[PDB]
DNA sequence: TTTTTTT
């Protein structure tokens, strides 16, 4: 019933050479062993969990090589048997623990101390899982394979059980947190022992039984009480990963994936972003009855090792060195949609956005939000869809939309227990509106209702924290000079008001500019490089995005007073240019907010401690080339 | 056992009589090793031909038709004791060794009897070969079985495995398996589970919808589920029709069992499939001498001329159309940059003619003319459609009939009754080549499009765009415009009618006349595997004076005060260039000509500013 | 239950 195989590997003398590349192994390359000194932070407590590189092995092989020793090839045996090698490597663990430099604290560790107190009772006399209070685990091997290389749903196999893998694809859903009994404490008064029950299947039937050797000498039947204080409990939480829509077949659906995520690595994952995640591809066992209808048919599940999510000292000099390439605020603007010729200003206004204004709540307990909006209108063919996909690629978390194709509630909020819409997705990101015209002002109720208060209503309420981008079309296709500016907008003024600036862009026949954007577009389509200043990388320039966010600029009082002499002049500019053709909308006490947002946004960029009058007048300039640019016509 | 033993002896001297059935086994097992030592293994599965089994023994291929179970069990135990004595098997793994995967057997052709449908299958083709053919339906999932349930006893050393098997899965009728994992080894040490020395294959079990035109009349097609393992499985999909070899299995109590008091149920059946076979009822073939033969029409002077002539030969006065059909069929170059902006591989062609005209009937032909083609009616097709489809399933996303198909060109009747919000949608479609609802979905299909002007009948005073129902936008987006409608000449009208009664007077060659059926041009076939070649061996380029010339030309157009079908764009720039590529795909040139940018940029003038 | 949407 059981015909053994010997096999070209033998678990002695791997786990033998195991132990060994832990007290050996070390970061010298990088510079005790860096293995001996996790082990020594464990002991101290001070490491709840045990990562152990394939790459380091892998170089610990290959040392072994330049030695002449042959390799037990531990590396490509975890890829053989991970969760064999797993138990080996907890050994190993075991036994090149150091003792603790620092005190565990073991009397708040109420396992700790009726530990001592059981083993003095008693004169593998408890688990050894139950002794360990840390979590194996196993990361990547650098590439240099299949736990090297990243794999799709469907691309894994059932072969690849029992392998450690990494996979690629959308986190579908997390489930909540739960705990997960390692091991399982019984007590029974009758004996006063303490039996201990390892638990390492999905469900457990409870010993209800005392096993102590007490309770048998005293012949009584116990029963026994397990106890949470004494029981060890593990946090265990699932992933569902779906596979990407580029790994995708035409005319197939991406498959989700469980995995089992437990330990210190439970809780990691967020559904928004991708992740990129090494585990050991097991079977998962089915239930006694539903395995009675499986027959041979079994499940399967991964359990993560590594986890990893494509979205200091060198985020500092990256900064400092696009300070010295010099005009950051122009540079970026320039940097965003490197392809697109022109539209430098409307740029400048997404990366204004990109970067934020201060968010100042009042000690009374008013709330302005900090976070700007920007609006786009443009004739068609303008690179309005465009601009706003490379703005959507430009965000981490930015999310891009259409009116058409989704509803607004459901950008907002997408009722199926509640679940986070695209503006959610959003949330410290860009949600962005193409053809946003085109988008129903009911939609647009909805979006204003988030735009001006970050937070959602329903009841279920988010705090939906982002900023709203939108390029949307001139009515009837086109601007028309006849038409009022408003009228071309053809949007509420409450929209016009919640949004810090809208662009207008019109299309105009040129035969410099025809030449110009001509060149530039077939030096494009020959190399895919932008003709030409160099575009900063999009990661450099995310990274200052964030650190003109740090810099949360406050305003001075000759700022203040210039502010609210230009709120002044807009009021009266409002009220003497009713002309409709000339009105662009009423000067607005909450648009200089808006003003006061985007000079807050400049200083950041210029990451100014304080909002300077240069900001303020930059701020205004922008919302000024946004009338001018329809008044050169 | 004897009996299978003999068997086994014989299928090894029909593998002897047939030296490439060996040869096969052992090609995928020096494939294996080759791709194992450069990485894509063959899996150990032989198909042969039923033929060539009753050609060693007559008597074996009956034997293995009226008993599956005993025969082929054997049969594929000797070929697999022939690939293991030919494979090299070097360095292999313990979970390769674990896995010890069988050498699998399959027959082909010459089915007879064994040649089934599933209303015609019968209780005595159970526990019998035979081969089912009908139309997939309710395709199971994916689901991973296990050959043995392999374990490694703690501290002990040894590596206890437990085998199991299934009904369905062995041909052979067997006692279930546990199908669990032992708690304790047989020495009495705790026995774990061995993951990946445990073998699983994956198992899917897909009913066969009997063919809707074989299902009878007030009666719904029968269906029999085939079973399938390891690349059998996921081999179709529901909606396809398959054929497969697959031996019927009378299966369960049936009624026979005590708990079953009515005994009304009969004996499950289920089909157990040795080989999956998808048909098409398609894909051009290409062959060294028809590439010969392509690549002396590309010598040819005027290549394109040759093939859009050849295309809808029978359709008079659309061959201009049918050009600029070639080269949607070409589609030009689809380029990805750096900077991930996309050039489009596929062309967009508009005409507008009143009914009857033929323009949507060259359309339909040239869905035909199109390997893989999307066919719609502006007045029955919906733009949000065709740019994604949803299904009620939680639901289930559908591709849209422009994503469906998204290399190939889509061919829709009616554009112009097609509403604008329709064509927003297509829009989407035409520019980015991507459609997003929250699922996105790529459309970047060629868009062939027949219309009809708005009033029904074009009119010279109306501007091309004014008679056309679609916006000047659609017009740019769109690649080419062109007005072909129905019109009244003398002569024209007396060649027409020649036309018509020649393809009345033409005789299939079975039906002589009045018998009802059922300057050179290549044939439709040989010119769709042109086309082929051309998109599979060609792939054109941008030169510097073919560059130039498509600059210029669009420069001209933007600038040129004359009416155009739609307004001069550096996206009517970009498809002057990929109308280009196509010329010189057509041309089967790396390099595009400045020549063939020239005439593709004078399908663009007869497209915009009038015939070119 | 509650959207979602096809009848």
């Amino acid at each position: 019933a059981l015909p053994s195989i010997q096999l070209p590997v033998d678990y002695n003398n791997l786990f033998n050479e195991i132990t060994d590349f832990l007290v050996t192994f070390k970061q010298d390359t990088l510079s005790g062993p860096k293995y001996m000194a996790m082990l020594q932070k464990v002991a101290n407590r001070e490491l709840n969990s045990v990562i152990i590189d394939l790459d380091d092995i892998l170089q610990y092989q290959n040392e072994k090589f330049l030695q002449g020793t042959q390799a037990d090839d531990l590396v490509s045996a975890i890829q053989q048997n991970a969760n064999h090698f797993t138990e080996l490597f907890c050994r190993a663990i075991d036994n090149n623990m150091p003792l603790p430099t620092k005190e565990i604290d073991y009397k708040d560790d109420v396992l700790d101390v009726i530990l001592n107190q059981r083993r003095l009772r008693n004169e593998e006399l408890f688990p050894p899982n139950l002794t360990r209070r840390y979590f194996l685990y196993f990361k990547p091997l650098s590439q240099n394979a299949i736990s090297s290389k990243p794999l799709s749903v469907r691309q894994i196999k059932g072969d690849f059980l029992g392998q450690l893998i990494t996979v690629r694809g959308i986190i579908t859903r997390v489930s909540d947190v739960k705990p997960a009994v390692e091991v399982i404490a019984y007590t029974c008064d009758q004996c006063g022992y303490e039996v201990f029950q390892e638990v390492n299947s999905r469900t457990f039937t409870p010993l209800s039984e005392c096993t102590s050797e007490e309770c048998s000498q005293n012949q009584t039947k116990g029963q026994l009480f397990m106890s949470t204080r004494a029981s060890k409990f593990s946090a265990f939480q699932e992933c569902k990963i779906q596979e990407l829509s580029q790994q995708v077949p035409v005319g197939h659906i991406p498959r989700s994936l469980n995995i089992h995520v437990n330990g210190t690595l439970v809780r990691s994952l967020s559904p928004g972003d991708i992740v990129d995640v090494t585990g050991i591809f097991l079977p998962a066992p089915y239930t006694g009855f539903k395995a009675l209808k499986a027959g041979l048919l079994t499940e399967t599940y991964l359990e993560a090792q590594f986890v990893r999510q494509h979205k200091t000292s060198d985020v500092e000099e990256r900064v400092m060195e696009l300070i010295t390439s010099g005009d950051v605020y122009n540079r970026l603007a320039k940097s965003i949609a490197p392809e697109i010729y022109g539209n430098l200003d409307v740029k400048k206004a997404l990366l204004l956005l990109l970067v934020g204004g201060v968010d100042k709540r009042v000690g009374d307990g008013m709330k302005i939000r900090g976070d700007i909006n920007v609006c786009l209108m443009g004739d068609p063919g303008v690179a309005k869809s465009q601009l706003l996909k490379a703005i959507c690629k430009i965000s981490p978390r930015g999310v891009y939309t259409t009116g058409k194709g989704s509803s607004g509630v459901g950008l907002t909020a997408a009722v199926m227990i509640l679940e986070g819409g695209a503006l959610v997705l959003a949330d410290n990101g860009i949600c962005c509106i193409d053809e946003f015209d085109k988008m129903d002002e009911s939609d647009r109720t909805a979006i204003h209702e988030v735009m001006e208060q970050q937070t959602i209503s329903i009841n279920t309420t988010l705090n939906a924290r982002t900023s709203i981008l939108a390029a949307a079309n001139p009515l009837y296709g086109r601007y028309n000079p006849r038409l009022s500016p408003l009228d071309n907008i053809n949007l509420p003024a409450a929209l016009l008001s919640r949004f810090d600036i809208l662009f207008l862009m019109l299309d105009i026949p040129s035969r410099d500019d025809d030449e110009k954007l001509a060149e530039h577009v077939t030096y494009v389509h020959m190399h895919n490089k932008q003709p030409d200043f160099t575009p900063v990388e999009p990661s450099k320039m995310r990274e200052y995005i964030a650190y003109a966010k740090t810099k949360r600029p406050v305003m001075s009082e000759a700022v203040n007073d210039y502010v609210v002499q230009a709120y002044i002049r807009l009021r009266q500019d409002s009220k003497r240019e009713m002309d409709s053709k000339f009105s662009f909308g009423q000067a607005t006490p909450r648009t200089l907010l808006g003003i006061i947002r985007l000079s807050q946004a400049l200083a950041k960029l210029r990451l100014a401690d304080m909002v300077d009058i240069d900001d303020v007048e930059e701020a205004l300039r922008l919302v000024r080339v946004s009338k001018e640019s329809l008044y050169q016509e | 056992d004897a009996v299978f033993g003999d068997r086994v002896r014989r299928f090894q001297e029909f593998l002897d009589t047939f030296t490439s059935y060996r040869d096969s086994v052992r090609s995928i097992q020096v494939y294996n090793s080759n791709n194992a030592a450069n990485y894509n293994i063959l899996p150990h599965r032989i198909i042969i031909s039923l033929d060539d089994l009753r050609e060693f023994d007559r008597s074996f291929w009956s034997g293995i038709l009226v008993e599956p179970a005993y025969f082929i069990p054997p049969a594929e135990k000797a070929l697999t004791d022939l690939a293991d004595s030919m494979d090299d098997v070097p360095h292999p793994n313990a979970s390769a060794v674990s896995s010890r995967h069988p050498w699998k057997l399959s027959f082909k052709g010459s089915f007879g009897a064994h040649a089934l449908s599933p209303r015609t299958l019968t209780a005595q083709h159970l526990n019998k070969l035979v081969s089912v053919e009908g139309i997939v339906t309710k395709t199971s999932l994916v689901r991973p079985k296990l050959i043995r349930s392999v374990h490694y006893a703690a501290k002990t050393g040894r590596f206890h495995y437990r085998d199991y098997t299934d009904a369905t899965t062995t041909l052979t009728t067997r006692i279930p398996t546990p199908a669990i994992y032992p708690t304790e080894d047989t020495e009495g040490n705790k026995l774990t589970t061995e993951y990946g020395y445990s073998t699983f294959i994956d198992h899917q079990r897909i009913t066969v919808q009997e063919m809707p035109e074989m299902a009878p009349a007030g009666q719904l097609p029968r269906s029999i589920d085939v079973i399938l393992d390891d690349d059998l499985v996921d081999k179709t999909k529901p909606g396809d029709r398959v054929n497969v070899v697959g031996v019927f299995k009378s299966l369960g109590a049936g009624g026979m069992n005590q708990s079953n008091s009515n005994t009304l149920i009969g004996f499950k059946t289920l089909i157990l499939g040795n080989t999956v076979y998808p048909l098409h009822a398609a894909r051009q073939m290409l062959t060294d001498f028809d590439i010969r033969n392509i690549n002396k029409l590309s010598k040819k002077k005027d290549i394109f001329d040759i093939l859009s002539q050849s295309l809808a030969p029978s359709i008079y006065g659309h061959d201009h159309i049918k050009k600029a059909i070639l080269l949607m069929l070409m589609g030009g170059v689809e380029k990805n940059l750096e900077n991930g902006s996309h050039l489009r591989g596929d062309i967009n062609i508009l005409m507008v003619g009143d009914p009857s005209t033929a323009k949507s009937q060259l359309l339909r032909f040239v869905l035909n003319t199109a390997s893989l083609a999307i066919a719609t009616t502006g007045r029955g097709s919906s733009g949000v459609g065709l740019t994604a489809a949803v299904t009620t399933d939680e639901r289930r996303l559908e591709a849209g009939a422009m994503v469906l198909a998204d290399r190939g060109v889509v061919c829709i009747d009616e554009f112009d009754k097609m509403t604008d919000v329709d064509r927003v949608a297509i829009h989407e479609v035409m520019e980015q080549q991507t459609v997003t609802i929250h699922t996105t979905l790529n459309a970047r299909c060629s868009v062939i499009a027949a219309a009809n002007p708005v009033f029904g009948q074009y009119d010279v005073n109306r501007d091309p765009h004014q008679n056309i129902a679609l916006p000047d936008s659609l017009l740019s987006r769109f690649d080419l415009l062109f007005v072909v409608t129905d019109d009244i000449n003398e002569i024209r009208d007396r060649s027409i009618s020649e036309h018509v009664l020649r393809t009345h007077r033409y005789l299939p060659p079975g039906y002589l006349e009045g018998e009802p059926v059922r300057p050179k041009l290549v044939t439709i076939p040989f010119l769709r595997k042109y086309v082929q070649y051309a998109k599979e061996r060609v792939i054109p380029q941008l030169t510097q004076e073919a560059i130039n010339v498509i600059v210029k030309n669009y420069t001209d157009l933007r600038n040129d005060d004359n009416t155009k079908k739609s307004p001069i764009t550096a996206r009517t720039l970009e498809t002057l260039i990929r109308l280009a590529t196509a010329h010189a795909k057509v041309r089967l040139s790396k390099t595009v000509n400045k020549v063939d940018a020239k005439v593709a940029a004078n399908l663009l003038r007869f497209a915009l500013l009038g015939e070119d």
